[PDB]
């Protein structure tokens, strides 16, 4: 993992 | 949490019918192929992602 920067991905 | 991604980019927005903002995310270790639009409130863990969008919106490239 590059940052701390993450989203809810959609299925 | 299992759903929440590393966000490289967001490289698009657009306004839902309500005025609220979708995102198009490029998932970090993913083609482009795996892009997906998402709803701004999955965007919650990502504000520095919107704020970049938002930067590169007035820059050129």
């Amino acid at each position: 993992a590059r940052t701390k920067q993450t989203a809810r991905k959609s299925t | 949490a299992s759903q929440e991604f590393e966000v490289e980019a967001i490289v698009d927005k657009r306004q839902d019918k309500n005025g609220n903002t979708q995102y198009l995310v490029r998932w970090k270790g993913y083609d482009k192929q795996d892009d997906t639009w998402e709803p701004e409130q999955h965007l919650m863990n990502c504000e520095k992602c919107v704020h970049d969008f938002n930067r590169r919106q007035t820059e050129k490239q």
